C-alpha cells in the first residue's frame, strides 16, 4: 500500500550544482536505461533587436550542422552512430538543445551537447542555405491559422515591444541578416549564467558536475553596473488585430488578459481556474456530458470545433485566455460562453466546481512529468523560470490551499474589468465589437 | 396490507380509463402526454414501430376530434392493453436529468 | 522497488502491476479486438465502439461516467489498432476505486440504446474527417487495404457508406464476442496486485471463443492509387514483413533502421540513413523518405515510404528501391550494422521510459506472448541478429510480391511493373 | 444546502441590491425614507 | 493542412510493440505508430 501524498514525498529529489562560470547543472536519478542530457539556454527572440528578430532562431537550424572538431554531417552520423536523437527548440525567452540517449552513452553526449553550443562551424554556404530553408518554413507557418494567429496575439499585446516579434523573426531580416551578428548574437547571449546544463535519469549528479566541460565562462561583471534589467518590463497593450478572410473555412480567436511572470501564488490559482473551463475538440468523448459549460454547451450546440485556454508565462508579461475556431456564423456565441465562464468565475465559484479542477490540474502535472525527456526539460527551464527550485511536491501542497474563495479572488485581479486583447483571422466579420468584448468583462447583465 | 384495497384500487382505474376520452379516442394514455422536454425527449427514442404507431393514433384521433365522431364500439382502446411504452422510455429521461441535477448541487 | 507481477488465470486473462513511487496510478484493459475482426457487413463498428466509450452502461448513466472522471480530474482514453483496443484510465492514486468501476461498466456492462447510438454516428463523419487530414493516414489506410485481402485490409476508420449504418446489435454483438475473458489483459501502473486480482476476478469472467468476426491472415500484393490535387505525393511500398515476435521479424526491424529515416535531430538531416542519402543524391532539393515498418501476429509490412513532389515521384522512389537492392545484394559492412542496433536499442528504451509507454508495452506483450518479457532480454534479443541475416531479410523485399499505395498527382508515381 | 452554492453570489448579490434599492430611493428621494439620513 | 516544403519532412511509420496505434480517449485524441 502506498497513498498519492505519501508517493509525492518520496520523489527524487532534484541537484542544483554550479561551474565556477555559473554553469548551472541539475539532475533527477532513477538509476534508469535511457537519459535526456540536455543544456537550456535561455537567451530568446526577445532579447532580439529589430533586426536580430530571428537570429537566435537561425541558429537553431545551424546547431546541428558543423563543430570546428566535427564538420559537415559529423554531429549527425555520431548522433546517429550513438543512437541519440537530438533537437532544438525556440522560444521567445528560451533556447534549447538536448540530448536524449542510452545511459551509458553519457561519456559522448555531454561532449556533443557542450560543443554543440559552443562551436558551430558554420561557412557563408550553411548560411545561404538555411536562409532558403527560413523563408520557405516562414511560407509554410503562414499556412497555419493557430500560429498566424498566436503571433498576432503577442504582437497587439505587445505592441511597441520587443517581446512582440515573431521569434520566426520577420521576412526580410533573414535575406538581410549579416553573417557577423549571428556570432555577437551568440557571443552575447550564449554565456552562462544564462545556461543551464540538466539531465534525468539513470545517471549520478556528482558525474554530471564533474563531466561538464569547464570551457568558457561568463564574460560580465561582478556588480551593478549589470543590473540595468536585460529583463526590462514589457507593455502588454490591450488593442485587437482582426485580420479577415473570408476565403478560409473555420474562425480562429485568441482572447486575452495579461498575466503575472512566471512566480507568483496567484499563479497555481489561476491554472485551478482553467482547469474548470478546460478545453475541448470535435473528438472529445463526453461532449454533452463534459462538465465544463462551455465544453457541454459546444457539445451540445456544435458552437465550436475546439477550444483551449491557456497561460502563457513571461517574466514581466503573461499571455492569459482562451481560444477557440468556430464556424463564421457562430464566433459571437462563443464569445458570451467563454467570457461568461470567466465572470462567472469570479463571483460564483464553488468550491465543488474549483475542487474538481483542484484535482485535474495534479494529474495534468504529473502525468507531463513521466518519461526522461519530460522531467529534463521541467528541470532545465524550472531553473531559470521560477530559478533553481523544484516545486514538485511543493505543488500539491500550494495546490492543497486552494479554496473556492482563493480561486475567485485570484480570477477577479485579472479578467473583471480589465482590458482584453483579442486577435482574429477571419471570418471575423462576426467578431464582437471590441467594446463589446470589453463590456463582457464586468456583469450587469448577460 | 392491500388485499381488497388493490382489488378496490384496480376496480377504480378501469372505470376512469373507459370513462376517459382516451379510450374513446384509440389513443393509448402514452399518447395523451403533454409534450414537454423530458416526454420530447423520450418520444424520440421511440423505435421506427412504436414511434410511427403514435403519429398514425394521433393522426386518427385528430381526425375524430375535428368531425366531432367517435370510433365504432367494436374498435376501442381497452384498459386491459394498457401499452405504457412510453414508461420505460420516459423514466430513464427523468432518470437521467434527476442526476444531472443532482450532480449540480455541489 | 517492486518489479511487475503476471498471472494468467483459469479464463485465461492475463494481469500485471507495479506499487510505483510517484503520485499517478494507471489502469489500462486491453481487448483483442482490433479492425481486423470485423467482416463485410460488419465493417466499422469497431470504430463507432472506439467512440461511444461514454454511453450509458449497466451501473453509471452517460452523464456520471463523464462527470464522475471530471470531478476527479480523470482521463479515459479508448485506444485501438489493428489487432488490439486498448481501454485506458488515468487518475490520482485515491482515485482509482471510483475510476475502476467506470473502466468495469464502460467494458462489460455497455448499453447501447437506439436513441444514444443514433446520436453518435455523426461523430464518426467528424471523427474520420480529422483523422484523414493526415496524408499518412489514407495511404497507411489504403497500403493495409491493397496488401491485404480478408482480414487485417481493414481500416481503422469507418467506411463512407456505413456510418449512419452501424446498429445497436452491430456494437452488442462485437462487445460480446471480441471483449472476452480469453482475450484481455488488465494492466496497473500504479495499483495493488493483490487487490488488481480480486476485481479482475470479480469482473472480468466472460467466455467467448477467437474468430466470431473471423480471424485469419493472408497476404496479396496490391496497388491502391489515390489522384490529389496536391503538389506532394505520398507512396508506399511495401512486401510481407517477418511476424510479430518471431526472429526474422526482429531482423526486419534492425534492418528497417539501417535505412530507416525519422530524424534524431530537429532541423537536422541524417547522415546515417542510406536511404536518405542515397535517394538525396539522385533527387531534388526539398523532399522527404522513410522506412516503414509493421508487424502484427499473423503477418508483416516491410518497405519504404516516400513524399516526393509530382514530376520527382518516379526518381525519389526508384532511387529508394534501389538502395534497399544494395542491401539485398549484399552490399552490408559491418560499422552499420552496430549502430542501427543501438539506435534500436536506444529507441525501445526511450519508448518505454514513460508511464503510458511501459503501460501501452506492458499490456501488449499479455497480449501476444502471456507474460512480461524485461527490458534487459528484449536487448539481448536484438543483439543476436546476424549482419548477413539484415541482409537476406532485405533480399526478401527484393524477392517479396510488391504492394503500394500512392496519393497525389500521380503522373510520375512508377506501377507495379515501372520498378 | 441552496445557500452555500450562491453565498459568493449572497454576498455580492447582497450588496447590490442594497445599493440599488438606495439607490432608485436617493434618485427618487422620496421624503420619508430620507429624512432619517 | 501544414505546409510540407522542406527538408522537414521526418515522418515515417515504425515502432516496437505498437505500430499504426489509433487513440481516442474521452479528453484528448490521436495518431501515432
Amino acid at each position: 500500500t502506498a497513498t498519492y501524498a505519501q508517493a509525492l514525498q518520496s520523489v527524487p529529489e532534484t541537484q542544483v550544482s554550479q561551474l565556477d562560470n555559473g554553469l548551472r547543472v541539475a539532475s533527477e536519478q532513477s538509476s534508469q536505461p535511457t537519459c535526456t542530457v540536455g543544456v537550456w539556454i535561455d537567451a530568446g527572440s526577445r532579447y532580439e533587436s529589430e533586426k536580430n528578430n530571428g537570429a537566435g532562431y537561425f541558429v537553431e537550424h545551424l546547431a546541428f550542422k558543423g563543430t570546428k572538431n566535427r564538420p559537415g554531417n559529423a554531429l549527425e552520423k555520431e548522433v546517429e552512430s550513438m543512437g541519440a536523437h537530438l533537437n532544438a527548440y525556440s522560444t521567445r525567452e528560451h533556447t534549447a538543445y538536448y540530448i536524449k540517449a542510452l545511459s551509458k552513452d553519457l561519456p559522448k553526449a555531454v561532449e556533443l551537447l557542450a560543443d554543440i553550443v559552443q562551436n558551430c562551424s558554420l561557412e557563408d554556404s550553411q548560411i545561404e542555405k538555411e536562409r532558403d530553408v527560413i523563408l520557405q518554413e516562414l511560407q509554410e507557418n503562414d499556412t497555419s491559422m493557430r500560429d498566424v494567429v498566436f503571433n498576432y496575439l503577442h504582437a497587439t499585446a505587445f505592441q511597441g515591444t520587443p517581446l512582440a516579434q515573431s521569434v520566426e523573426g520577420p521576412s526580410e531580416n533573414v535575406r538581410k541578416l549579416s553573417r557577423a551578428d549571428l556570432t555577437e548574437y551568440l557571443s552575447r547571449h550564449y554565456k552562462a549564467p544564462r545556461m543551464v546544463l540538466a539531465a534525468a535519469g539513470g545517471l549520478e549528479h556528482r558525474q554530471l558536475l564533474d563531466l561538464a566541460q569547464k570551457h568558457f565562462s561568463g564574460l560580465s561583471g561582478t556588480y551593478d553596473e549589470d543590473a540595468v534589467p536585460t529583463l526590462s518590463p514589457c507593455r502588454f497593450t490591450g488593442s485587437q488585430i482582426c485580420h479577415r478572410e473570408d476565403g478560409l473555412p473555420l474562425a480562429h480567436v485568441a482572447i486575452a488578459v495579461e498575466g503575472p511572470g512566471w512566480a507568483h501564488p496567484d499563479n497555481v490559482a489561476l491554472q485551478v481556474a482553467n482547469a474548470i473551463i478546460g478545453h475541448y475538440d470535435c473528438t472529445y468523448g463526453g461532449g454533452a456530458h463534459l462538465s465544463s459549460p462551455l465544453a457541454s454547451i459546444a457539445a451540445t450546440n456544435k458552437l465550436c470545433q475546439s477550444f483551449q485556454t491557456f497561460n502563457i508565462c513571461y517574466a514581466d508579461t503573461g499571455l492569459l485566455g482562451a481560444h477557440f475556431v468556430c464556424d463564421h456564423m457562430s464566433i459571437d456565441d462563443m464569445m458570451f460562453v467563454l467570457q461568461g465562464q470567466w465572470m462567472r468565475l469570479c463571483t460564483s465559484a464553488t468550491e465543488s466546481e474549483v475542487l474538481r479542477g483542484k484535482n485535474l490540474l495534479r494529474n495534468a502535472l504529473v502525468s507531463h512529468l513521466d518519461g526522461t525527456t519530460p522531467v529534463c526539460e521541467d528541470i532545465g527551464r524550472s531553473l531559470l523560470t521560477y530559478g533553481r527550485r523544484i516545486p514538485l511536491a511543493e505543488w500539491e501542497s500550494r495546490i492543497a490551499e486552494v479554496d473556492a474563495r482563493v480561486v475567485r479572488e485570484v480570477c477577479s485581479k485579472y479578467f473583471y474589468d480589465q482590458c482584453p486583447a483579442v486577435a482574429g483571422f477571419g471570418p471575423i466579420e462576426q467578431l464582437p465589437d471590441y467594446n463589446r468584448i470589453r463590456s463582457g468583462m464586468f456583469w450587469l447583465r448577460f | 396490507a392491500v388485499s381488497a384495497s388493490s382489488r378496490w384500487l384496480e376496480g377504480i382505474r378501469k372505470w376512469y380509463y373507459n370513462a376517459a376520452g382516451f379510450n374513446k379516442l384509440g389513443l393509448m394514455r402514452d399518447d395523451t402526454i403533454h409534450e414537454n422536454d423530458d416526454v420530447k425527449e423520450a418520444i424520440r427514442r421511440l423505435p421506427e414501430n412504436l414511434y410511427d404507431d403514435r403519429v398514425f393514433r394521433i393522426k386518427r384521433a385528430l381526425d375524430l376530434s375535428m368531425r366531432q365522431q367517435i370510433l365504432p364500439k367494436e374498435q376501442w382502446t381497452k384498459y386491459e392493453e394498457d401499452k405504457s411504452y412510453l414508461e420505460p422510455y420516459l423514466k430513464e429521461v427523468i432518470r437521467e436529468r434527476k442526476e444531472r441535477e443532482e450532480w449540480a448541487k455541489k | 522497488p517492486q518489479d511487475l507481477e503476471f498471472t494468467r488465470l483459469p479464463n485465461g486473462l492475463v494481469i500485471a502491476s507495479l506499487e510505483n513511487y510517484a503520485p499517478a496510478s494507471r489502469i489500462g484493459l486491453f481487448i483483442k479486438a482490433g479492425s481486423r475482426y470485423e467482416n463485410s457487413n460488419n465493417l466499422g463498428t469497431s470504430h463507432l465502439l472506439r467512440l461511444a466509450s461514454s454511453l450509458t452502461t449497466k451501473g453509471a448513466s452517460s452523464f456520471k461516467i463523464t462527470r464522475g472522471i471530471e470531478a476527479v480530474g480523470g482521463k479515459l482514453s479508448v485506444t485501438s489498432t489493428r489487432e488490439n483496443m486498448a481501454y485506458t484510465v488515468e487518475c490520482l492514486r485515491d482515485d482509482v476505486d471510483i475510476l475502476m468501476e467506470f473502466l468495469l461498466n464502460v467494458t462489460t456492462a455497455p448499453e447501447f440504446r437506439r436513441w444514444e447510438v443514433a446520436a453518435l454516428q455523426p461523430q464518426l463523419r467528424i471523427d474520420k474527417a480529422v483523422a484523414l487530414q493526415n496524408p499518412q493516414a489514407h495511404v497507411i489506410e489504403n497500403l493495409h487495404a491493397a496488401a491485404y485481402r480478408n482480414a487485417l485490409a481493414n481500416s481503422l476508420y469507418c467506411p463512407d457508406y456505413r456510418i449512419g449504418k452501424v446498429t445497436p446489435v452491430e456494437l452488442h454483438d462485437y462487445v460480446q464476442n471480441h471483449f472476452t475473458s480469453a482475450r484481455m489483459a488488465l494492466i496497473g501502473l500504479g495499483v495493488s496486485h493483490p487487490v488488481l486480482k480480486q476485481v479482475a476476478e470479480q469482473f472480468l469472467n466472460i467466455r467467448g471463443g477467437l474468430g466470431l468476426s473471423g480471424a485469419k491472415a493472408k497476404y496479396h500484393g496490391g496497388e491502391i492509387r489515390e489522384q490529389n490535387g496536391d503538389s506532394l505525393v505520398h507512396a508506399a511500398l511495401v512486401a510481407e514483413s517477418a511476424a510479430i515476435g518471431s526472429a526474422e521479424a526482429n531482423a526486419f526491424s534492425v534492418l528497417q533502421h539501417v535505412l530507416g529515416a525519422g530524424p534524431h535531430v530537429k532541423r537536422g538531416s541524417n547522415a546515417t540513413s542510406s536511404l536518405y542519402q542515397a535517394v538525396a543524391k539522385g533527387v531534388h532539393q526539398p523532399f522527404d523518405v522513410s522506412a516503414f515498418n509493421a508487424s502484427y501476429s499473423d503477418s508483416g509490412l516491410f518497405g519504404f515510404y516516400t513524399i516526393s513532389q509530382a514530376a520527382s515521384a518516379g526518381d525519389v522512389i526508384k532511387a529508394a528501391y534501389n538502395q534497399v537492392k544494395t542491401i539485398a545484394q549484399g552490399n552490408l559492412s559491418n560499422p552499420d550494422v552496430q549502430a542501427a542496433k543501438n539506435k534500436l536499442k536506444a529507441g525501445y528504451l526511450m519508448s518505454v521510459e514513460s508511464s503510458e509507454g511501459f503501460l501501452d508495452e506492458v499490456g501488449s506483450q499479455a497480449l501476444a506472448a502471456g507474460s512480461y518479457t524485461p527490458p534487459s532480454t528484449v536487448l539481448q534479443q536484438i543483439d543476436a541478429v546476424a549482419d548477413a541475416d539484415v541482409i537476406n531479410a532485405a533480399k526478401k523485399f527484393v524477392s517479396g510480391r510488391k504492394s503500394m499505395a500512392a496519393s497525389g498527382n500521380l503522373g510520375h508515381t512508377p506501377f507495379i511493373d515501372e520498378l | 444546502r441552496y445557500r452555500q452554492l450562491a453565498r459568493n453570489w449572497v454576498p455580492t448579490a447582497s450588496l447590490w441590491g442594497a445599493v440599488g434599492a438606495v439607490g432608485l430611493v436617493w434618485a427618487t428621494d422620496w421624503r420619508l425614507i430620507l429624512d432619517w439620513v | 493542412k501544414r505546409s510540407v516544403l522542406c527538408r522537414e519532412s521526418l515522418r515515417g511509420q515504425a515502432a516496437g510493440r505498437p505500430l499504426v496505434a489509433s487513440v481516442s480517449l474521452n479528453v484528448p485524441a490521436s495518431v501515432r505508430y
